[PDB]
């Protein structure tokens, strides 16, 4: 059904730079770095973007994203994330910060180098999902982009975010990227109407 | 010879010292805080008081610690950088 099943949106610090890539059903993996080609069919290049606002130390930091991250796509929508560069890549996944133990939304996953994890599963999100949505269709009293997020992942390239770094929120880091899945859009999209 | 280091669960600094890496469990790399000698796989779970423990570590496995460990950026670009680059690509390569 989706034409894409993701479309990614690179920052570096608050600042977009670049057009939000979008990845075809076609291609399950994609590759995000920091080399050469200025186009792009399963490689989404950061190494030849403009920035007027990038800063010496951004720059610093663009040099160390090497081989970058590998996003891959299984079955119907579950997302997978393997570490190609020389540096550990910071993610942020509602999969995670349950798997691994902690509350919702409350924990940076520091993704290994070479390491090769899941980060999302589509199942575990509509089902989540609906609770939510339910759960706020309980609000009676008397006389939406709270979905998205569960759809949504967030992944920092050298510098990590968080109680154990000096940044507070991914959007201080120098580079990183936002990726949307579009199946488990859908399904939010799915989940209001068939409510 | 090698200045090295690594960004597990902190970051340490250290000195890789090619003739002695003469076994899988030789300690070769010596710490640039307490001077201690590490093994490569050991080295790679040593970093000081730096801690780093309410974030979750993923995929850390002690033995791809060939990935882990990398040369100083003490950047002297020329051919010092490719020369000692290339002996870190050795010392890598050797009991695998
Ligand atoms: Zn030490």
């Amino acid at each position: 059904a989706p034409e894409y099943w993701c479309s990614i949106a690179y920052f570096e610090m608050d600042v977009q730079v670049g057009e939000t890539f979008k990845v075809p059903s076609s291609c399950p993996i994609v590759t995000v770095d920091g080399y050469v080609d200025p186009s792009g069919g399963d490689r989404f290049c950061l190494g030849q973007l403009s920035n007027v606002h990038r800063t010496e130390a951004i720059e610093r930091a663009r040099l160390h994203i090497g081989k970058g991250v590998q996003l891959e796509c299984k079955g119907e929508g579950d997302v997978w994330v393997r570490c190609l560069s020389d540096h550990a890549v910071f993610v942020q996944s509602y999969y995670l910060d349950r798997e691994a133990g902690r509350a919702p939304g409350d924990a940076v996953h520091k993704i290994y180098p070479s390491a090769y994890i899941k980060v999302f599963d589509l199942r575990q999100c509509h089902r989540q999902m609906q609770q939510q949505a339910a759960t706020a269709q309980a609000a009676a009293a008397a006389q939406v982009d709270d979905l998205r997020r569960l759809c949504i992942l967030r992944m920092s390239f050298v510098k990590g975010w968080g109680p154990d770094y000096p940044r507070q929120s991914i959007k201080e880091t120098p580079c990183w990227i936002e990726i949307h899945l579009h199946r488990a859009l859908q399904l939010l999209d799915e989940v209001l109407h068939t409510m | 010879h090698m200045r090295v280091y690594h960004e597990c669960f902190g970051k340490c600094k250290g000195l890789l010292v090619p003739e002695l890496y003469s076994s899988p469990s030789a300690a070769c790399i010596q710490c640039l805080d307490c001077r201690l000698m590490y093994p490569p796989h050991k080295f790679v779970v040593h970093s000081h008081k730096a801690l780093e423990n309410r974030t979750c570590h993923w995929g850390f496995d002690s033995a791809n610690w060939r990935a882990y460990i990398l040369l100083s950026q003490d950047y002297t670009g020329k051919e010092e950088q490719a020369r000692l680059g290339r002996c870190l690509d050795d010392v890598k390569e050797k009991f695998d």
